């Protein structure tokens, strides 16, 4: 496996919204890195 | 019966839902009776089964 | 790209393409309507295994040589020349079906 | 990001969770066949003029 | 019961380059394909069609690499999609403040040329729908079969 | 070019009605003998009527035997006033994709090789006469090679009757008969030398150890279902074990420094493997199809590439 | 009435299942018809005998 | 009913290119894979045979004598089976499914 | 002419660099097509064959090597028709023997001892690319060696080969794999010699070919008749059926055995002589 972190400085700045809201970890089998964080945590610094 | 493919499949739901309507033949339709399909093509169906 | 048969030169064309899912969830849905013709008929066909193989047979020459052409004789579905070895077993043509 | 909703004890408190995910394309064709005649090719080239 | 195809499905990110809507200007939320058998069924009892001609873009998107974005393909080895802005706002942003809600990139492209186009356009509960059979437009005389 | 194109030219006479031209470019891959590999020929050096003997038109035993005296073309293109043919022997085309036509009932795959027998089949044995020139044209038909291994040994077994039923096969479910017919004495006994001659060379030192393996056959047989289905309902070793109790000789003359079972092989492959290949002839073609599908259907062309 | 239609009759054995008259049939016996055949020379009549 | 409204039939009688086959008396595959795992020494009374004893009468007494406490060990598997109705058979009470 | 082999997404760090270690290692592929799975290669499109199925598949399926190996696809240039347009290209020995110049190659299951891609888990399979004349005798070999396990020998383990030995045994996996070859070659013989047996003494016809028979089986052929005779016996036996399901047969093995070339090797600018483990420069085109 090969699941490279997404790359936060872009994503800093998005070029389009995501529009519905659903809990996504239900399912997850549809993404490659996938990340929860509680409120915040260090790695993202 | 066969053990090896019930065993192996996964058991998110998620997912299953979404193959069963897309998944692959067993049989053919094209043959004059009725086979195992031949290597070449490919019938999505849904087994519900 | 470009290739050629029997004197006739193929012109063969390709792009390439790629496809993402940008939603979360399900975006689409199928929905079954209504039914055509079954295809296949529902019959009774009985399942011989004297296609098969790979079971020992029973001691006795006589006796299997009976079995088998006492059962896969006039038989819709069982082997009409005697199975080979490495080829693949047909199953006889039908004049026609309905 | 997932929003939250505040409840009273004892329920263990609930923080801001984020999803992050990322996904992966894949990669697809076309195809399609021009062929031409063998004398078509000559009368173009001009040989058979 | 098409109230509950449309309603079971979850609208992905909005990008505001399509446009697709009505000639009153109402946009279009999505597409139903069926046979042509089913089509009439629908058309004739059970759904009104809202609209007839409908507004569509014209041209694609194009992403070249062009500029800056280049370099970094042969030299670093990555490609960012558009970096001449990724690049320019992590500068400013540098800089300002903070907002949370900001300009989405994606948002500043200028809308692309729109034609007037013949769809059938139906109103399922809340959403428009292009109600569509393509089986004579494509799949016509060629022997592909229906999907 | 003559390395890969060396294309031999039938020419076609003067006089031929309409209905005799136009059924030239209906035969547009089929399969000619040319008797020599020259770049002119003539339809009297290809048709049937070359193809007899002083007087003796050979039966369909024999007319094999003298496809393998010639060189098998395949026709590439008809023009009105020759025929174009590429010989199998040099070399097929530049890529090397011709085209066959299957005249058989039976279809193809991919990958079969293709080898090509006279008209044997019932209402099949279509030749085209050309009645402004009476000239008969006995086109070949080809088969995939585990038919023409089988039809052969129908040919052959069924002569062998005659010195002192049989024709009826299948093929993916289709029964198909071919036809029986009469068969000279001449054609026969060179096939009948042709085994026997090649048969008792397949014999060697080492088949004495073999032969004391057949009561260990019947003794497997009965466990296994594969040899079961291996050796038949109508075998000879079923019953050259019960009449035959062999032994095998305890020293042999230098038998530490030569092998025993390995000889034989050999000399069995060198001989008895290759007889299917000594009285037919040889497949020198099989078929590739490129993006078509994997079989090709009777009466549809078939692209051809050449095959060692 | 009218022109009196022609009656024939065909002799069967008497085991025959009435349930082979209770839809559509054909009296001979054995379907007939080209329609029913394949695509082979010998078919047509291998139906019918 | 057919697919196209028959009625047909099925019976018995055309089981038999299934059960016919030799390989229903195919066994080893069980056989050999069920004693994997050893397995205890029941009550062997109807497991085992002797050879006849040489006295007409004293044979049956010999038997009584040497088998009392052989049949006071546990009970006999074959007989206790006996009362066993269809729906109790199948539940996992009695361990004699396997 | 090359064709592409298209690999799925989702390659790991190891299986990547594992396609990239396979560089001009034989593959077959189905038909001659501009694209195509990789599923279509790899060892689970052959159903599981054993030495006997794989001789058989290597027969219907369309060889190619493999050319330069693209991190998103695979090139792979076809020996039937792309190598009479292309005309050399290097092929990596994977066999214990060393390929001299100008050697007819042939390509030969792996039977003495097989790339796992964990990511997608499927395997390949590749084959052992041996000139004809030892492919010939291994095979050879391993068959005989079936049958004197079929009751061995000091010999026959041992192969020399341009000076070198070679060790088939280096065992019971290999037996039995190659196991289904050894029943039809104890077929096809004794049932070729006892028709031998049932025919002679049926005709020994005299025109000139029993003169040309027993003048050859002068103490060659009847003496090796007659101490098989002595070593058996002397209805209506079915013998003239027995023939065409034996020639049938016997005609189907020498095509399994036979283990035809593709590829000539034409060296130029290079050694003579090329070793295991490297690359030799290949043709088939003359």
């Amino acid at each position: 496996r090969d699941p490279p972190g997404y790359r936060y400085a872009a994503a800093m700045v998005p070029t389009g919204s995501i529009l519905s809201t659903i809990e996504v970890a239900s399912h997850r089998r549809l993404f490659d890195f996938f990340a929860r964080v509680r409120s915040d945590e260090n790695s993202l610094y | 019966f066969t053990a090896a493919d019930i065993t192996a499949k996964h058991r998110c739901l998620e997912r299953l839902i979404v193959e069963t309507g897309s998944a692959v033949s067993t049989a053919t339709a094209a043959s004059d009776v009725q086979f195992k399909r031949p290597p070449g093509c490919r019938e999505l169906v849904e087994d519900p089964c | 790209a470009r290739h050629e048969t029997g004197g006739g030169v193929n012109f063969t064309l390709t792009q390439p393409r790629g496809n993402v899912d940008l939603g979360v969830g399900y975006t689409a849905v199928a929905a079954t309507a209504t039914v055509r013709n079954p295809v296949t008929d529902m019959g009774n066909l009985p399942q011989n295994f004297y296609l098969g193989r790979g079971a020992p047979p029973l001691l006795d020459n006589a006796a299997a040589v009976y079995l088998r052409n006492a059962v896969v004789a006039g038989n819709r579905l069982g082997p009409a020349q005697p199975l080979p070895v490495f080829g693949c077993a047909q199953v006889p043509r039908r004049a026609g079906m309905d | 990001h997932q929003p939250l909703i505040a409840r009273d004890g004892p329920h263990p408190v609930e923080q801001p969770v984020h999803n992050y995910m990322t996904k992966v394309i894949d990669r697809r064709a076309l195809n399609a066949a021009f062929s031409l005649a063998t004398e078509a090719i000559a009368l173009l080239t001009g040989e058979a003029l | 019961w098409l109230v509950d195809l449309t309603t079971a499905t979850q609208p992905s990110v909005a990008v505001p380059r399509l446009t697709h809507a009505d000639t009153r200007g109402r946009p279009v939320d999505g597409v139903l394909v069926t046979t042509a058998a089913i089509k009439q069924r629908l058309l004739q009892s059970f759904l009104k069609v809202e609209d007839t001609e409908a507004d569509v873009p014209v041209t694609y998107g194009e992403m070249v690499l062009n500029g800056a974005n280049l370099v970094t393909a042969l030299v670093m080895g990555k490609a960012v999609r558009s970096l001449d802005d990724v690049g320019r706002h992590l500068l400013e942003m540098q800089e300002e403040q903070l907002e949370a809600n900001r300009e989405t990139l994606d948002e500043l492209e200028s809308a692309p040329q729109t034609t007037r186009v013949r769809a059938d356009l139906v109103a399922i509960g809340d959403r428009l729908v292009f109600l569509e059979a393509l089986e004579k437009r494509i799949y016509a005389a060629t022997n592909v079969p229906y999907p | 070019m003559i390395t890969d194109c060396f294309e031999a030219d039938i020419a076609i006479p003067s006089g031929i009605s309409r209905p005799d031209a136009a059924a030239l470019q209906r035969c547009e891959g089929r399969v000619v003998f040319l008797p020599t590999i020259r770049r002119q020929l003539a339809l009297a050096d290809v048709a049937h009527e070359s193809f007899v003997s002083g007087g003796v038109s050979p039966d369909t035993l024999g007319l094999l035997l003298a496809y393998r005296r010639r060189f098998p073309a395949v026709i590439t293109r008809v023009l009105p006033t020759r025929i174009v043919a590429c010989p199998v022997d040099l070399g097929l085309t530049h890529a090397g994709t011709v085209n066959l036509r299957n005249t058989s009932p039976v279809d193809l795959c991919n990958g079969d090789p293709v080898s090509l027998v006279p008209p044997v089949f019932e209402g099949q044995a279509t030749d085209v006469r050309l009645e402004s020139l009476d000239l008969t044209l006995r086109f070949p038909v080809p088969l995939p090679t585990p038919l023409a291994r089988e039809i052969v040994a129908r040919l052959v077994a069924r002569g062998i009757r005659d010195l002192n039923d049989l024709n009826v096969l299948y093929y993916n479910g289709a029964r198909l008969s071919l036809v029986a017919d009469v068969q000279q004495l001449a054609s026969v006994n060179t096939e009948l030398r042709s085994l026997v001659l090649n048969m008792v060379y397949s014999i060697t030192e080492g088949t004495t150890l073999i032969l004391t393996l057949i009561p260990r056959l019947l003794a497997l047989s009965a466990q296994d279902g594969y040899v079961n289905a291996l050796l038949q309902m109508q075998s000879v070793t079923r019953e050259a074990a019960q009449l035959i109790h062999p032994e095998a000789p305890m020293l042999m003359q230098d038998g530490e420094r030569r092998l025993p079972l390995y000889e034989a092989l050999v000399a069995w492959l060198a001989h008895a493997g290759q007889l299917g290949d000594i009285l037919a002839l040889a497949p020198a073609v099989r078929v590739c199809t490129f993006d078509g599908a994997a079989v090709v259907q009777s009466g549809d062309m078939a692209p051809v590439i050449r095959y060692p | 009435h009218g022109q009196d239609a022609v009656c024939e009759f065909i002799a069967t054995p008497v085991a025959t299942d009435i349930n082979y008259f209770r839809r559509p049939c054909n009296p001979r016996g054995r379907a007939a018809g080209g329609v029913y055949a394949g695509d082979k020379e010998g078919d047509v009549i291998a139906l019918m005998y | 009913w057919g697919k196209d409204h028959q009625v047909l039939r099925l019976s018995m009688e055309n089981a038999v290119g299934t059960v016919c086959h030799p390989s229903l008396m195919n066994i080893d595959a069980a056989v050999g894979g069920v004693n994997h795992d050893p397995v205890e020494a029941a009550n062997p009374y109807g497991a085992y045979v002797a050879a006849p004893a040489g006295p007409g009468a004293d044979m049956q007494q010999r038997f009584l004598n040497a088998w009392r406490q052989r049949l006071a060990h546990g009970r006999v598997r074959w007989v206790a089976e006996c009362q066993m109705t269809a729906e109790q058979f199948m539940q996992p009470d009695n361990a004699n499914l396997a």
